[PDB]
C-alpha cells in the first residue's frame, strides 16, 4: 500500500507550506508597520500569496482522499478546483518570473519605474501575473466536466505542450535570459569596483614610496603614477545601481574632491621638478586629508550596495534553481508520456509533491536571504 | 580668433644665440600655458619646453635644459624662448602650441591651436650662389621613346632654390627632387624631365635655375649628346 | 620617459578604404592621449582631443578608441584629403608629453614599373674637379626600390645620396634620383660605372651601364 504515504506526505506539506508561507507573510506585514518597508516587499509578499493558492488550490485537493477518491460534486465544482489549480501554478511561476524581471529593471536599468507602487502590496507586474495567469487558465472550465471527475479532451498532446511551453519553458527561458544579462551587468559592476580599488591601492602605494623616497627621481616619478591613476579613478562613474543626476554627491562631490586631489599632484610635480624635494615630501601628506574625505566613504558605500544587490540577486538566482529542479521533473514526465509516449506514467502523486516542495521552500529562502527576517527570531 | 603666431626663426651659426617669440592672438596668455614644440627636418615631432604665466613654472626637455631659457610676459601677451649654446641637431620647425589648465576641459583638449612653425637652422656654412651642370642624355640609350633630360644644381647653402623648364612653359613631366644636405654642408638637387620619342619632340630645352638668398641666375642650356 | 611607440611606420589604402592605426604607451597613462594630422609643411591639427573624443571641427569619419594601454585611430571612408601623417601624443603632465613616430597615409595605385636612366658627369663639373652619376628611376608605385651602384663590376656604398619625391597626386607614382659623387682622381681611375635596381615591379633586377 502506497496511498497512506501520499496522504502524510500531503499532509505535512501542507502544514510545512501554509505555516512557512504565513510566518513570512506576518513578517512582512510586521515590517511594514515600522519604518522598514521597501519595494520587493511586495514581490515577496505576492510571491508569497501564490504560494498560498498553491497550498490551498494545488495541495489542498489531493490531500484529502474523501473528496479526491472520485472527485464528488456537481461539474461546477470540479471545473472551479482545476480552474484554481492551474491559476496556482501559473502564478507560482509567474511570480518568480515578475521578480527576476524586477531583478533586471533594477540592476540593469535601475530607472524610476516603480510608477504606482504602493505600501497596499500591489504593483504593475505582479497584477499583470496575476491578470495573466487567470487568463491563460481559463481553458481548465471547457475540459474538466463531471467526467469520477476526468479530462473530457490530438486535443491532450496539443493541449499539454501548450501548457509546458507556457508554464514552464517560456517562464523559465525568460528567466535565464535575465539572469544570465543580471550576471554579466553584475560582473561588468564588480570590474569597475575592482578597478577603481586598484587605483586607490595605486595612489596609496606611491604615497608610501614618496615617503620612503630620498632624491629627487622616485618623487617626480611615482607622482606621475598617482596623477594616473587619479585620473583614471575620477572618471568610473557609479554602477547603475545609483542614480546619476546633477547636484548629486557621486556628480560633484567626487569628481571635485578628485579635482583637488589631482591639483595637489600637480603642486608636489611642480615642487618636484625644481629639485625641492623635501618640500614635495610635504604634498604627500598633504594628499591624504583630501584621499579620506571624498574617496574612501563612496568605496565603502559602493562595496556596500554592490553585495547588497548581488546577496538579493543570489536569493533570486536561487528561488529559480529551486523553481526549475523541482518543476522539471514533473513538467517533463507529463510532456514526454501525454503522447499515448512509450508508455504510462504511474508515478504522479510524488512528482507534484516535490514540485509543491518549491512553494513550501521559497519563504525559507527568502528569511534566509533577508535580514529583516532573519532578525525576527522573537515572535 | 584664437591665433600662435611665431618669429625670430632664421640662421645662427653653431654656437649662438636665437630668440623665438610667440605671440596669441584671441585669447590671453595667463588662462593657458604656452608649449614650444619642435620637429627636425622629416622627423616626427618632440617636446621642447613650456611655460605656465600664472605660476611661472617653467620646465625643459632632458635635450635643452640648461641652454634653453623659457620666460612670458603677459604686457605683451607673448611666450619667448631663448636658445643658447646650439647644436647640429638642433635645427628644426618649432611651433607654439597652448595647453589649458587642468581643473576643467580646457587641459582635456591637448595641443589644439598650434602655431604656423618658425624654422631655425644651424651649420658652419656661408651662404653661397649654386653650381648648376647639365644632364643630357645618350641618344643611344632607349633607342626610340622616353627620354630623360635634366640639371643638377649642387653647393648652394640656403634652401630655396627653384628651377623651371623653358622659363616656366614646360611643367608637365617635371620632377625635383627634394634637397639633400651633403656631407660638406651645402645642398644638392635635381631636376628631370620626360620628353617623347621622334629627335626630343625637336624642342631644345634650357633650365632655368633661380636663387633669391643669393641673388643668382641660370640658364642651362642642354644638347643631346 | 614614456614611450609611444606607433606601429604602422607606413600604411597604403585607397579611398573608401578602413584605416587603422596604433599607438602603445610605456606606463598606464589615462584617457591623456591625443591624435594629431599633419600635412606637408603645416602644423598639426588636433583630430582626437582624448582617448576617443573627437574634436569640434573635425569630420565625424575619424574615430579614436582605447583598450588598457593601447590607443588607436580609425577611419572608416578614406576621402582625398585623408593623406597625411598621423601622430600620436600622450600629455598626461605638463612636462610629460610624448608624440609617437608618425604613420604616413599614402595613396594606392597597381605596382608601376620603374623607368631606370643613368646621366653621365658632365664635362662643365669634370672642370671643377668632381665627377657625379645619376641613376634615375621613375613612375613606380612602390616607395621600396632598390639601388645599388657597380664601378669596375665592384659594388660600392657610402658614398650616394638618393632622394624621392613625394607620391605626386596626379598618377600617385614616385621619382627617385640617386647621385653618386667622386674626385676627379677617383672618377679618371675607373672605366665603367652601372647603377642596378631592383623592384618589385621589375622581374630581374635593372642595370644601365657607360663607360668613360
Ligand atoms: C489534458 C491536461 N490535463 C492537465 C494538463 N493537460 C496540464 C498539465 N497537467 C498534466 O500533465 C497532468 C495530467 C494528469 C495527472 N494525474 C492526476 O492528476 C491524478 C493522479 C492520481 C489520482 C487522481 C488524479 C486526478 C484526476 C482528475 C483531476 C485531478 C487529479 C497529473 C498532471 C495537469 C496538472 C494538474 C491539473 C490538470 C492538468
Amino acid at each position: 500500500l502506497l496511498a497512506r504515504a501520499e496522504l502524510a506526505l500531503l499532509s505535512i506539506v501542507f502544514v510545512a507550506v501554509a505555516l512557512s508561507n504565513g510566518l513570512v507573510l506576518a513578517a512582512l506585514a510586521r515590517r511594514g508597520r515600522r519604518g522598514h518597508w521597501a519595494p520587493i516587499h511586495v514581490f515577496i509578499g505576492h510571491l508569497c500569496l501564490a504560494d498560498l493558492a498553491v497550498a490551498l488550490f494545488q495541495v489542498l485537493p489531493q490531500l484529502a482522499w474523501k473528496a479526491t477518491d472520485r472527485f464528488r460534486g456537481p461539474d461546477a465544482l470540479c471545473r472551479a478546483v482545476k480552474y484554481l489549480q492551474m491559476v496556482g501554478m501559473y502564478a507560482s511561476s509567474y511570480m518568480i518570473l515578475a521578480m527576476t524581471l524586477d531583478r533586471h529593471r533594477a540592476i540593469c536599468r535601475p530607472m524610476l519605474a516603480y510608477r504606482h507602487g504602493s505600501g497596499a502590496h500591489w504593483n504593475r507586474p505582479v497584477l499583470v501575473a496575476w491578470a495573466f495567469s487567470l487568463l491563460l487558465s481559463l481553458p481548465q472550465l471547457f475540459i474538466f466536466a463531471q467526467r469520477d471527475c476526468w479530462a473530457c479532451f490530438w486535443g491532450r498532446r496539443t493541449y499539454v505542450t501548450w501548457i509546458a511551453l507556457m508554464v514552464f519553458v517560456a517562464p523559465t527561458l525568460g528567466i535565464a535570459a535575465c539572469q544570465v544579462l543580471i550576471f554579466r551587468e553584475i560582473h561588468a559592476a564588480r570590474r569597475q569596483l575592482a578597478d577603481l580599488e586598484d587605483n586607490w591601492e595605486t595612489l596609496n602605494d606611491n604615497l608610501k614610496v614618496i615617503e620612503k623616497a630620498d632624491n629627487a627621481a622616485q618623487v617626480k616619478d611615482a607622482l606621475t603614477k598617482m596623477r594616473a591613476a587619479a585620473l583614471d579613478a575620477q572618471k568610473a562613474t557609479p554602477p547603475k545601481l545609483e542614480d546619476k543626476s546633477p547636484d548629486s554627491p557621486e556628480m560633484k562631490d567626487f569628481r571635485h574632491g578628485f579635482d583637488i586631489l589631482v591639483g595637489q599632484i600637480d603642486d608636489a610635480l611642480k615642487l618636484a621638478n625644481e629639485g625641492k624635494v623635501k618640500e614635495a615630501q610635504a604634498a604627500a601628506e598633504q594628499l591624504k586629508t583630501t584621499r579620506n574625505a571624498y574617496i574612501q566613504k563612496y568605496l565603502e558605500r559602493a562595496r556596500s550596495t554592490l553585495a547588497a544587490v548581488a546577496k538579493t540577486v543570489r536569493m533570486t538566482l536561487v528561488i529559480v534553481v529551486v523553481y526549475v529542479l523541482c518543476w522539471a521533473p514533473f513538467f517533463l514526465v507529463q510532456l514526454w508520456a501525454a503522447w499515448d509516449a512509450p508508455l504510462e506514467g504511474a508515478p504522479f502523486v510524488l512528482l507534484m509533491l516535490l514540485a509543491s516542495l518549491n512553494s513550501c521552500t521559497n519563504p525559507w529562502i527568502y528569511a534566509s536571504f533577508s535580514s529583516s527576517v532573519s532578525s525576527e527570531l522573537r515572535s | 580668433e584664437v591665433q600662435l603666431v611665431e618669429s625670430g626663426g632664421g640662421l645662427v651659426q653653431p654656437g649662438g644665440s636665437l630668440r623665438l617669440s610667440c605671440a596669441a592672438s584671441g585669447f590671453n596668455v595667463v588662462d593657458f600655458s604656452l608649449h614650444w614644440v619642435r620637429q627636425a627636418p622629416g622627423k616626427g615631432l618632440e617636446w621642447v619646453a613650456y611655460i605656465s604665466s600664472s605660476s611661472g613654472s617653467t620646465s625643459y626637455a632632458d635635450s635643452v635644459k640648461g641652454r634653453f631659457t623659457i620666460s612670458a610676459d603677459t604686457s605683451k601677451n607673448t611666450a619667448y624662448l631663448q636658445m643658447n649654446s646650439l647644436r647640429a641637431e638642433d635645427t628644426a620647425v618649432y611651433y607654439c602650441a597652448r595647453w589649458g589648465y587642468w581643473p576643467g576641459e580646457p587641459w582635456w583638449k591637448a595641443f589644439d591651436y598650434w602655431g604656423q612653425g618658425t624654422l631655425v637652422t644651424v651649420s658652419s656654412a656661408s651662404t653661397k650662389g649654386p653650381s648648376v651642370f647639365p644632364l643630357a642624355p645618350s641618344s643611344k640609350s632607349t633607342s626610340g621613346g622616353t627620354a630623360a633630360l635634366g640639371c643638377l644644381v649642387k653647393d648652394y647653402f640656403p634652401e630655396p632654390v627653384t628651377v623651371s623648364w623653358n622659363s616656366g612653359a614646360l611643367t608637365s613631366g617635371v620632377h625635383t627632387f627634394p634637397a639633400v644636405l651633403q656631407s660638406s654642408g651645402l645642398y644638392s638637387l635635381s631636376s628631370v624631365v620626360t620628353v617623347p620619342s621622334s629627335s626630343l619632340g625637336t624642342q631644345t630645352y634650357i633650365c632655368n635655375v633661380n636663387h633669391k638668398p643669393s641673388n643668382t641666375k641660370v640658364d642651362k642650356k642642354v644638347e643631346p649628346k | 620617459d614614456i614611450q609611444m611607440t606607433q606601429s604602422p611606420s607606413s600604411l597604403s589604402a585607397s579611398v573608401g578604404d578602413r584605416v587603422t592605426i596604433t599607438c602603445r604607451a610605456s606606463q598606464s597613462v589615462s584617457s591623456a592621449v591625443a591624435w594629431y594630422q599633419q600635412k606637408p609643411g603645416k602644423a598639426p591639427k588636433l583630430l582626437i582631443y582624448s582617448a576617443s573624443s573627437l574634436y569640434s571641427g573635425v569630420p565625424s569619419r575619424f574615430s579614436g578608441s582605447r583598450s588598457g594601454t593601447d590607443f588607436t585611430l580609425t577611419i572608416s571612408s578614406l576621402q582625398p584629403e585623408d593623406f597625411a601623417t598621423y601622430y600620436c601624443q600622450q600629455y598626461l603632465y605638463y612636462s610629460l608629453v610624448t608624440f609617437g613616430q608618425g604613420t604616413k597615409v599614402e595613396i594606392k595605385r597597381t605596382v608601376a614599373a620603374p623607368s631606370v636612366f643613368i646621366f653621365p658627369p658632365s664635362d662643365s663639373q669634370l672642370k671643377s674637379g668632381t665627377a657625379s652619376v645619376v641613376c634615375l628611376l621613375n613612375n613606380f608605385y612602390p616607395r621600396e626600390a632598390k639601388v645599388q651602384w657597380k664601378v669596375d663590376n665592384a659594388l660600392q656604398s657610402g658614398n650616394s645620396q638618393e632622394s624621392v619625391t613625394e607620391q605626386d597626386s596626379k598618377d600617385s607614382t614616385y621619382s627617385l634620383s640617386s647621385t653618386l659623387t667622386l674626385s676627379k682622381a677617383d672618377y679618371e681611375k675607373h672605366k665603367v660605372y652601372a647603377c642596378e635596381v631592383t623592384h618589385q615591379g621589375l622581374s630581374s633586377p635593372v642595370t644601365k651601364s657607360f663607360n668613360r
